């Protein structure tokens, strides 16, 4: 019962819900104010403001935002990408309205008081801290940094540097260029469209227009690799794939499947990945090589993640990236094709199930391509990807300038060159 | 919120005395001799002054 | 000041013996030493807050 | 007018005789420390010198001359935004207790 | 959130070491990252 | 003062009323006991014959 | 590894109640 | 849509029941995927000393090559139609299932079928396996609240089968072998004592032919437990180099049974749960999170609430430094008392409403939706269905909290397992009187 | 290696309570009081001890 409804305000905004009667519903605010469009002035901005959640707003005291979202029992989540923050909410359906008001109050008229952002500047040290327990962070953050020149080179966290100085004028002025109301989606899971259009005539009125502009994320190739003596070295090397949403980018999810990306059966050998089956046959000590497909709006970036023992790190790199290059030239067996296809295909699938998933989804396709396609075109569209493209896939990746990020004891880790 | 044994500057320097006292676990008998005198004291003042108020 | 007073005034009528020129001078010496504490300190100090804007 | 007898009782009071303003003479309840700490840091530079200009100048039982007295037109109630908004949240949350 | 996630935050605390080829499966991050920290809920972060 | 008393404060009063009345209980036998109040002691069967 | 260590049997100390492994000891909680 | 209107729309779970006591579940749904897996009754509840970790073994042991599969050719299937395979063994239960697409359920069952019953126990395998095993084991050996747990387990059900850990002492590890293993298997992957659920878009009824065509050939129509004692105790682990202390303390709980399970819930949803990287931090409705977040006392905290087939365990397990252990339980200890004699109504309302939360957002997506049938047709007999959970609490109110958590906290033993610089922890004489209060 | 007057026990608590206590610059002659009465009652005991031995 019921369909996505899809309906682009007059202001810039696009409302789509979908009534799936769930005894629970959630509301997500999907904003184009990610880290990318954070200039040099004002890094880790987005950060703070991603914990800027909960603090004193126009209409709602903190106290009062806290008491009537946990009352219910509520969510508060921001979930913000290098390209597009996300406010959710999330409780039974017959208490949405007082949620949709508070998300609204923290999304639309926010205060920044002195006092709160001085307070909560002290998180931003925990909040990194927490994130960079896992190597993966820091690796990634140093592969953005290393591969992208101005716009997407921001991290998703506030630099040691900014902790502490970001004053509440900066966050007044990212909401004011970057919290507009053409750059926003209301996604409604488990509600009705003429609720959320009451709330979008509510307050919703920002400066509606296309706010600040960012920068076209250049390229630059370079390579950071830092020392931090864990034993497990993390290394990432990558080259400049295609934009998202693109004939090449749907290409090179198929290559990324074809290569690799992550485990199905737990605690298998990945047979069908060629390549952990061409890394194992070199070296024999626990390893996990991976294809790394990241694809932004104006970019975007494919590689290999390998975790490998310090001494071995070397011929990880080399014999997987070996294993890129077998399919460069053309080795694609047609039924090894078929099978990332339908590997992608679940994956999709099962991502799309999860009524999070549903919500992140639509929101990103509302923000991106500015409407909402059904998993049916989307299906459709990874089986029109022909095993060519997928060779392209392999000669862009190939013959490029690749960013590589490394982190561990890196002893023998090969550098860019070699 | 404060406890009040431990934040109460009288029950503090009660608690420090011989309430959250670190004391050996292995102490003998012989020990507690030192208590009876502090026992003793106290017994002896309480009697002492019901004999200074007849004498 | 007339609370300080008022406690002179209690001492000095009980130095003094119990007649008629001193036991209505106590009576109003202690009403007023109670009332100055209880009623008209708070009262004024009410009137004072109203009269300096908070 | 009571706009003259709230002069009155300002020069009475006798705390612009020392320099000081309204707010530097308030009794620092539990809200109003915490209205302290949130003021801008300019306000509350000022606010601890006049207040250690008052206690110098109460040491030795002295007063600001007659042109250094904060007249009851320029005395500004710095305090008193803040100040309200601390009460208004202590009122929210006790209401949210009951 | 009801549900208070499932790994918390211990920070100054040591991760979960390894050393197995098994437990050191798919841990190459595949997709972006993406962190989400939010009112009641424990911070996390996806690759 | 005025900032108590509400709907929370009435079942906190009434859920801790059995325990104060049992402790004023308390309070009140063991007063009587320790003053040896005769008052009562001339009513409590087998104690009666302690006068 | 932490599942090697057991707590030792303490059976000459327990309570004649508590002293049975196939057995609740809620019941017998209330006379100890 | 008024919230118990869509809660009656949920579909409901079919259950079904095979010859051979296979008890064969559904529920119906409109998403494209699926997901389908077996719950076995086996796990450490049910090994004894000698036997204590053959369930992981075996679980491990179970992707890794069939008779009809050999080897890498069953991974070779899951991966190739794009199907997640995965287990996990409790103490209690076991699970290997299989995201699939809708319409991959006529293999996938099929594959399952190779798992549970056509193993291969490959010798050289299981030597392969042993020091993969062996390396895990290490590696949970950092996992200071896996650790923690397990000690609580320990100290809590001494000298009975649930103090056994999952994967077993390293020495049965190393001691086990082929024998033992299908022995394990052959009598615990009974019939009866499995269940094969299947959420999202499966019909039942294709469910039903898949599995009298594939598990149809299993056991025909014994350790059934033994009733574990709680025994409060306390272990403690003292090793400064650690950085934080984890300290977890739990009272003898409820089990499957008992409803005194949903009210119990709501209390320990009333208590809630914190960490340093939380949101409104010095504004949550639990004081013990406000306290925690005012004077940063700890890094994390939160109520459990493992409850087994005839017992269980309730309580907390925080995460703080060396110097505010004893601020926490102190802290931990009033609000399960101010609970336990005054309980309020509204944080019992707040409570409901957390718990209504929790159950309902749980449910959503196929696995958890698959995970609860198998377990519930496990456990409570019968998956009990939204709407019932709705009503249970809805009948909890103040009085029954009150009740309940005087049956269970008050005036009770408690069992304790700390890990760190637990030097502060205080002595187990000095817990257990603050288990009751002088003013109540 | 460390001042006597705040290390040792009985010294830290007398530096700490009449030497190096941090007291307003402007208290008046009133807050002597305070003082006087304390040894007032040092003279009421040490004079009150002499009478009480022919008392
Ligand atoms: C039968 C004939 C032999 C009787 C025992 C003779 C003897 O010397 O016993 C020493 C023996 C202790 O010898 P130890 O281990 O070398 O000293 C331990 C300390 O005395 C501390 O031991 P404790 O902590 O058990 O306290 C014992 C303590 C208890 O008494 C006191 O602390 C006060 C003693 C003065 C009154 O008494 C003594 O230490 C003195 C001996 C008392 C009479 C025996 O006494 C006992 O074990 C206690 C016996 C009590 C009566 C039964
Ligand atoms: C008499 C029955 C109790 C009663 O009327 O009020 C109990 C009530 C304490 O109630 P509670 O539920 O045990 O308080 C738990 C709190 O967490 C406060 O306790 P906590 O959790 O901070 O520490 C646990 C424990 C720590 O242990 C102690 O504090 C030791 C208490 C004294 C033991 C004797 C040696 C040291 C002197 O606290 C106590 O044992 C309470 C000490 C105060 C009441 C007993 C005073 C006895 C003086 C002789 O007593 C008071 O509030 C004190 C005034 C009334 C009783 C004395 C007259
Ligand atoms: C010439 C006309 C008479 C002037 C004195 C009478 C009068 O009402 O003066 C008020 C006039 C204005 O009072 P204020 O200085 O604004 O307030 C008193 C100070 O806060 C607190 O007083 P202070 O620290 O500014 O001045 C201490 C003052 C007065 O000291 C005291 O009042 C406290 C100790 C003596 C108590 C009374 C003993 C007789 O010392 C003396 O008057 C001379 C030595 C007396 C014994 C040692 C002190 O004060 C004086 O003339 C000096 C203090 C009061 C003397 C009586
Ligand atoms: C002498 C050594 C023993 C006494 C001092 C050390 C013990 C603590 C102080 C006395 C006491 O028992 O206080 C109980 C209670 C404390 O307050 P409560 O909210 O219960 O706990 C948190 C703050 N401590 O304070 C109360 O007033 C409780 C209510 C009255 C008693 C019933
Ligand atoms: C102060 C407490 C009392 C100290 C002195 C003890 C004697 C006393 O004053 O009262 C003792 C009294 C004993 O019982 P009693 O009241 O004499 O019985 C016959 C009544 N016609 O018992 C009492 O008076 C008990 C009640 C005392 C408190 C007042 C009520
Ligand atoms: C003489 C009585 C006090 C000394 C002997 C008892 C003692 O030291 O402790 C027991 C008693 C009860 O209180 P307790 O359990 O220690 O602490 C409060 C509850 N958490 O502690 C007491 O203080 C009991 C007597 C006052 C009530
Ligand atoms: C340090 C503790 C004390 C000790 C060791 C102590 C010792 C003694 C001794 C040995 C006697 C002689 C008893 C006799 O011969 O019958 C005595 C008598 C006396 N003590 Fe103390 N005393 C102490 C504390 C006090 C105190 C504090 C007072 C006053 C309040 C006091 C007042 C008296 C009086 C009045 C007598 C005479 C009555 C009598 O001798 O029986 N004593 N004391
Ligand atoms: C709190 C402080 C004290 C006050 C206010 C106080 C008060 C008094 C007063 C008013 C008198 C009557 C004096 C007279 O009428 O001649 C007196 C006498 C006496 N006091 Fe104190 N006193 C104090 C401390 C002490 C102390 C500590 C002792 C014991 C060492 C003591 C022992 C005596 C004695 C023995 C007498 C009788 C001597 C006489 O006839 O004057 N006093 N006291």
């Amino acid at each position: 019962p019921q369909d996505l409804e899809f309906t682009r305000l007059p202001n810039g905004l696009v409302i789509a819900s979908l009534e799936n009667y769930a005894p629970a519903s959630r509301i997500g605010l999907f904003i184009k104010a990610g880290s990318r469009y954070e200039d040099s002035n004002n890094l880790g901005t987005s950060h703070l403001l991603r914990l800027a959640s909960s603090l004193t707003t126009k209409g709602a005291s903190s106290f009062k935002i806290t008491r009537g979202i946990e009352a219910v029992g509520g969510k508060l989540s921001v979930t913000s990408t290098r390209e597009s923050m996300a406010y959710t909410v999330e409780c039974l359906r017959d208490d949405i309205e007082i949620l949709m008001e508070f998300l609204l109050n923290v999304t639309a008229a926010p205060e920044f008081r002195r006092w709160e952002v001085a307070a909560l500047q002290s998180q931003l040290r925990i909040d990194k801290a927490v994130a960079f327990q896992n190597p993966q962070a820091q690796v990634l953050e140093n592969l953005h940094a290393a591969a992208y020149r101005n716009a997407l080179a921001n991290s998703l966290y506030c630099p040691d540097y900014r902790i502490g100085k970001v004053t509440p004028d900066q966050l007044h002025y990212y909401v004011q260029n970057h919290f507009t109301s053409a750059r926003m989606a209301l996604i409604g899971l488990g509600v009705s469209h003429p609720v959320l259009k009451q709330v979008a005539e509510r307050f919703l009125n920002m400066r509606g227009g296309l706010g600040l502009s960012g920068a076209k994320a250049k390229y630059r190739g370079g390579e950071i690799r830092d020392q931090n003596g864990d034993s497990l070295v993390h290394a990432a090397l990558v080259a400049e794939s295609a934009a998202t949403g693109s004939a090449e980018a749907n290409a090179f999810s198929v290559l990324q499947h074809v290569l690799g990306a992550g485990p199905h059966v737990k605690r298998g050998s990945n047979a069908t990945s060629s390549l952990y089956q061409a890394v194992a046959k070199g070296v024999h000590q626990p390893f996990d090589v991976s294809a790394f497909n990241a694809s932004y709006s104006d970019s975007g970036l494919f590689g290999i993640y390998t975790i490998s023992q310090a001494a071995s790190a070397g011929d990880v790199i080399k014999s997987a990236y070996d294993q890129v290059k077998t399919i460069a030239q053309g080795n694609l067996s047609n039924t090894d094709v078929q099978a990332a296809k339908n590997k992608l295909k679940a994956g999709y699938l099962m991502s799309v199930e999860s009524s999070e998933g549903f919500l992140d989804e639509v929101g990103s396709q509302a923000l991106v391509a500015g409407s909402y396609v059904q998993p049916s075109t989307v299906l459709q569209q990874i089986d029109s990807v022909a095993d060519a493209d997928v060779i392209n896939a392999a000669k862009k990746f190939v013959s490029g300038r690749k960013s590589m990020a490394a982190s561990g004891n890196l002893g023998h880790t090969p550098f860019v060159d070699e | 919120m404060t406890n009040i044994r431990k934040s109460h500057p009288l029950m503090k320097i009660i608690n420090n005395a011989f309430i959250d006292l670190p004391a050996p676990s292995n102490i003998s008998s012989w020990w507690n001799f030192g208590s009876l005198l502090g026992i003793c004291l106290i017994l002896q003042i309480l009697t002492g002054l019901f004999l200074a108020m007849h004498y | 000041w007339m609370l300080v007073a008022d406690l002179i005034t209690l001492t000095w009528i009980g130095g003094q013996p119990v007649e008629h020129p001193f036991i209505i001078i106590g009576q109003l010496a202690s009403i007023l030493y109670f009332l100055i504490i209880l009623v008209l300190m708070p009262i004024t100090s009410i009137i004072e807050n109203n009269l300096l804007k908070w | 007018w009571l706009e003259g007898i709230r002069k009155w009782y300002y020069n009475a009071a006798g705390f612009n005789k020392l320099g000081l303003m309204r707010d530097d003479t308030i009794y620092e309840d539990d809200d109003v420390k915490e209205a302290i700490r949130r003021l801008p840091e300019n306000l509350y530079n000022d606010r601890v010198f006049r207040i250690k200009r008052a206690l110098d100048l109460t040491m030795r039982q002295q007063i600001l001359p007659k042109e250094q007295w904060t007249k009851y037109e320029e005395d500004k109630f710095y305090l008193e935004p803040y100040l309200k908004e601390v009460i208004r949240e202590r009122k929210e949350r006790e209401e949210w207790a009951k | 959130a009801a549900l208070p996630a499932t790994s918390e935050s211990p920070v100054l605390d040591a991760k979960r070491s390894f050393l197995c080829r098994e437990s050191l499966s798919g841990q190459a991050a595949g997709r972006p990252l993406v962190a989400s920290v939010g009112l009641n809920v424990p911070a996390s972060v996806r690759y | 003062l005025s900032r108590f008393l509400g709907p929370r404060y009435r079942e906190l009063a009434r859920n801790w009323i059995p325990t104060a009345s049992m402790w004023g209980a308390v309070g009140a036998v063991g007063l009587v006991w320790a003053t040896d109040w005769r008052l009562i002691l001339d009513w409590v069967p087998y104690i009666n014959g302690k006068f | 590894s932490h599942t090697d260590i057991r707590v030792p049997d303490f059976s000459d100390y327990r309570r004649a109640e508590v002293l049975d492994s196939t057995k609740s000891s809620k019941e017998s909680s209330d006379a100890r | 849509a008024t919230y118990a209107q869509a809660l009656q729309s949920v579909p409901e779970t079919q259950v079904s029941q095979l010859d051979n006591g296979l008890r064969v579940a559904s529920e119906q749904s409109s998403q494209p995927t699926c997901t389908v897996g077996v719950w076995i009754d086996a796990g450490s509840r049910y090994e004894n000393e000698k036997n204590n970790g053959a369930g992981y073994f075996v679980e491990h042991l179970a992707f890794k090559g069939t008779k009809n599969r050999p080897g890498s050719a069953l991974e070779k299937e899951v991966e190739s139609m794009g199907a997640h395979l995965n287990a996990y063994s409790t103490r209690e239960h076991t699970a290997y299932y299989i995201k699939a697409l809708s319409k991959d359920l006529p293999k996938a069952v099929e594959l399952l079928a190779d798992i549970v019953q056509n193993c291969s126990l490959e010798d050289s395998q299981i030597e392969k396996e042993r020091d993969v095993i062996l390396q895990e084991l290490q590696e949970n050996d950092s996992s200071m609240r896996d650790v923690v747990f397990d000690y609580l387990h320990a100290t809590a059900f001494q000298g009975t089968p649930l103090a056994q850990s999952v994967e077993g002492p390293s020495e049965n590890v190393r001691k086990l072998s082929r024998a033992d293993l299908t022995e394990y298997v052959s009598q615990h992957y009974k019939a009866p004592r499995m269940v094969l659920a299947a959420a999202g878009g499966v019909e039942h009824r294709q469910l039903l032919d898949l599995a009298q065509k594939h598990f149809s050939s299993l056991s025909g129509t014994v350790p059934a437990f033994t009733p574990c004692r709680f025994t409060g105790s306390e272990i403690r682990h003292r090793d400064d180099a650690l950085p934080l202390a984890h300290v977890a303390i739990a009272v003898e709980g409820p089990g499957w049974a008992n409803p005194d399970n949903v009210p119990l819930q709501v209390a320990n949803a009333i208590i809630g749960h914190y960490d340093s990287t939380y949101g409104g931090g010095t504004h949550m409705s639990s004081t013990l999170a406000s306290v925690a977040a005012t004077r940063k006392l700890c890094q994390s905290f939160q109520t459990f609430n493992i409850c087994y087939a005839e017992t269980g365990l309730l309580g907390a397990h925080f995460v703080c430094d060396n110097m505010s252990i004893d601020d926490m339980m102190f802290f931990l200890q009033g609000q399960w008392m101010r609970l336990c004699t005054s309980a309020t109504e509204s944080e019992v309302v707040r409570g409901k409403n957390i718990l209504r939360n929790a159950l309902v957002s749980h449910l959503d997506g196929t696995t958890p939706v698959c995970e609860d049938i198998g377990r519930s047709l496990l456990t409570y007999g019968r998956r009990i269905p939204l709407a019932e959970w709705e009503s249970r609490i809805a009948e909890v109110d103040a009085s029954v909290v009150r009740e309940v958590c005087s049956k269970y906290f008050y005036d009770q033993c408690p069992a304790v397992a700390g890990l760190g610089p637990i030097e502060q922890l205080p002595d187990y004489n000095r817990i257990r009187s603050g288990m009751f209060w002088l003013r109540f």
